[PDB]
DNA sequence: TAGGGAGGGTTTTTAGGGTGGGT
């Protein structure tokens, strides 16, 4: 009981729709032939899914039926892994996927119907699209023409047409948290990602100012800084 | 599958040291077969009991969980700051396992104005062929709000996307941006755009728009 | 293939304590005595447990302890059987799961002269072919093996396999 | 052959494995 449980998952990323990936569950502290493994994924912003499962000591496997026929779970034992090879992807399927370990041992076959999930991965994110790596393509910092007096001003960052995520961002400087509020991308029916950052102004002090963007993609490398003026017409 | 675990409220709001009560039914009988779990953002599930009435090693006290028949229950005895989550129940005991839809539990606070804004495009929209109008809504409380684009007489439907954020961790307040997309043709050839909102937290409807550029 | 990871049997467990207990009991004695298990598996009764080693080494290390006490009981660390079981054995041990349909224990079956067991499986009602013959051979049981090839049982032709561990493929 | 876990997955012939399929 005292080794260190521990789960990592492999193998996910990028993958066409029609395509096969397969996803690899590296299990440590257990002996993975007297337990149950099971895969849960998770849509973005959308609950937890049951996938598989396999219970090796008693050759039992299991599918949801979202993903029956399509999925196929096993174990290697001599490498204390589990497996979950995906076929016939969707973009569906694109969520972000963990293995699991049942609390206790299978000591009776009626095991299942107690305990649960005791220890889970990290968790690999598998994506299914078309689409392939782009930039961002960010637009305003544009502040209301119609402004007021003093009372509050708004500013904006739109990060637009980028594929994948994710887009870590700020503004001008390193650390500006003053009611800056960061956006979950959106998935677009072309299949980039588009993004909104905003930040609070005081409609008084606004001369001054600064509040030019800090767009980043990682596997992009199109860092892209647009700046903060009203416009003139 | 087959087998449905229907969790209610799907969302409460609450205060701290308050009692919360998550209720999931099953559509066949499990026995006893249900466990409990929490997740929080950008982690993975925490369990929290087991055989619907056991608590998993470490889980505090004021968690609990009762069984009546095919309804499950979770219930916290005194809300706690770290115990705004999302929780989940689960299913084991006929076939393939399912989880139920969750119910997401967020601070209670008072309601607040949004402060509703709108924005035109940023001059490459203008040469890339695209349009992007936005709308933001900004520190509003609560999470319930309805946004409408109109092109001059007419509701915009089925070319918008809205995201909203989480509480945040200094006002438990949200945040909207509805973002209208149009090619440059529809939106050079209008005049008027405008968002609407209708937010219990305001008595009337604050409509705000901008004719085109007019800067 | 019954798991690759080494792992023991421990018997004589104080059943009164919960499995979570014993969980702790038997990790800290051998923790005491310098040994780092990676689980310890409680079986149903709690009278019982299979120990789970990182390695070979430690296994033997751990069977050479003596007077381990858990909870007032002296456990005690086996080797499961399975060494003494077809481990050694289904070189001597072979399969010839009918191929056709049920058949009849006292059926004449002279197409083997020297084996201890013809013994068929049968269920409620009707039944599968599914028979597997015996072996008192030592260096393998290919006397046999090669020595059928394609008798005759009623119904249609026969096969005759490995069983155990030696047909897994 | 194809249903349930009181038939059994670490041993005493009921089968053993997971492409035979679901607890
Ligand atoms: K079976
Ligand atoms: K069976």
């Amino acid at each position: 009981e005292i080794s260190e449980v521990q789960l990592v998952e492999s193998g996910g990323g990028l993958v066409q729709p029609g395509g096969s990936l397969r996803l690899s569950c590296a299990a440590s502290g257990f002996n993975i032939y007297y337990y149950s493994i099971h895969w849960v994924r998770q849509a973005p912003g959308k609950g937890l899914e049951w996938v598989a499962s396999i219970s090796p000591s008693y050759g039992y496997t299991s599918y949801a039926d979202s993903v029956k026929g399509r999925f196929t779970i096993s174990a290697d034992t001599s490498k204390n892994t589990a497996y979950l090879q995906m076929n016939s992807l969707r973009a569906e399927d694109t969520a972000v996927y963990y293995c699991a370990r049942w609390s206790r041992w299978a000591y009776s076959y009626w095991s299942y119907k107690s305990y649960g999930m005791d220890y889970w991965g990290q968790g690999t994110l598998v994506t299914v699209s078309s689409a392939s790596t782009k930039g961002p393509s960010v637009f305003p910092l544009a502040p209301s023409s119609k402004s007021t007096s003093g009372g509050t001003a708004a500013l904006g960052c739109l990060v637009k047409d980028y594929f994948p995520e994710p887009v870590t961002v700020s503004w001008n400087s390193g650390a500006l948290t003053s009611g800056v509020h960061t956006f979950p991308a959106v998935l677009q029916s072309s299949g980039l990602y588009s993004l909104s950052s905003v930040v609070t102004v005081p409609s008084s002090s606004l001369g001054t100012q600064t509040y030019i963007c800090n767009v980043n993609h990682k596997p992009s490398n199109t860092k892209v800084d647009k700046k903060v003026e009203p416009k003139s017409c | 599958s087959d087998i449905q675990m229907t969790q209610s409220p799907s969302s409460l709001s609450a205060s701290v040291g308050d009692r919360v009560t998550i209720t999931c039914r099953a559509s066949q009988s499990v026995s006893s077969a249900v466990a409990w779990y929490q997740q929080k953002p950008g982690k993975a599930p925490k369990l929290l009991i087991y055989s619907a009435s056991s608590l998993y090693s470490g889980v505090p006290s004021r968690f609990s969980g009762s069984r009546s028949g095919t309804d499950f229950t979770l219930t916290i005895s005194s809300l706690q700051p770290e115990d705004f989550a999302t929780y989940y129940c689960q299913q084991s005991g006929g076939g393939p396992i399912t989880f139920g839809q969750g119910t997401k539990v967020e601070i209670k606070r008072t309601v607040a104005a949004p402060s509703v804004f709108i924005f035109p495009p940023s001059d490459s929209q203008l040469k890339s062929g695209t349009a992007s109008v936005v709308c933001l809504l900004n520190n509003f409380y609560p999470r319930e709000a309805k946004v409408q684009w109109k092109v001059d007489n007419a509701l915009q439907s089925g070319n918008s996307q809205e995201s909203v954020t989480e509480q945040d961790s200094k006002d438990s307040t949200y945040s909207l941006s509805s973002t209208l997309t149009l090619s440059k043709a529809d939106y050079e050839k209008h005049k008027v755009y405008a968002c609407e909102v209708t937010h219990q937290g305001l008595s009337s409807p604050v409509t705000k728009s901008f004719n085109r550029g007019e800067c | 293939g019954g798991g690759h990871m080494f792992n023991l049997f421990v018997g004589n467990l104080n059943f009164n304590k919960s499995a979570p207990e014993l969980k702790t009991g038997i990790s800290d004695v051998f923790a005491k005595n310098d040994l780092a298990v990676v689980d310890v598996r409680i079986g149903m009764t709690r009278k019982f447990g299979y120990v789970d080693f990182e390695s070979a080494e430690d296994l033997e290390k751990a069977l050479e302890l003596t007077g381990l006490k858990v909870f007032g009981n002296e456990i005690k660390l086996e080797k499961p059987k399975g060494k003494d079981s077809k481990k050694e054995r289904d070189a001597r041990t072979l399969l010839a799961k009918n191929l056709p349909y049920k058949v009849t224990q006292d059926e004449l079956k002279e197409v083997f002269e020297d084996a201890a067991e013809i013994r068929l499986v049968s269920k409620d009602g009707k039944s599968k072919g599914i028979a597997y013959i015996e072996f008192k051979t030592e260096a393998d049981a290919e006397k046999t093996f090669e020595e059928k090839q394609g008798t005759e049982i009623d119904g249609r032709s026969i096969s005759l396999y490995y069983t155990g561990e030696k047909g897994q493929n």
